[PDB]
């Protein structure tokens, strides 16, 4: 029903908020180093993910 | 926005269908009441 539930910009939820930008950054970002790296993401900052 | 279609007349049907559009883009039974025939006829979860 995705394609039925349309939102109001200034919502989390939508396509184009900013949530939707963070996630994308954060998709692509994470990878931009090794998983045992001191300059990993996720271990950076864990409560990101 | 609906039509009536008769089994035969060149296609046949089991006995007729009631055809019919409808704008709600909501998954919904839709319910067509005959109360002079206290009949109804129904389509759960009609197309879009």
């Amino acid at each position: 029903g995705r394609a039925s539930q349309y939102v109001a910009p200034g919502t989390v939820s939508s396509m184009f908020s900013p949530a939707a930008y963070l996630t994308e950054l954060y998709r692509e970002a994470r990878n931009l180093h090794a998983s045992d790296s001191v300059y990993y993401l996720d271990t950076r900052r864990p409560d990101l993910k | 926005y609906p039509v009536y279609q008769y089994s035969g007349n060149t296609s046949g049907l089991n006995q007729g269908r009631l055809l019919f559009h409808r704008d709600t883009t909501y998954p919904s039974k839709v319910e067509a009441w005959i109360p002079g025939a206290k009949r109804s006829l129904t389509n759960q979860n009609a197309a879009i």
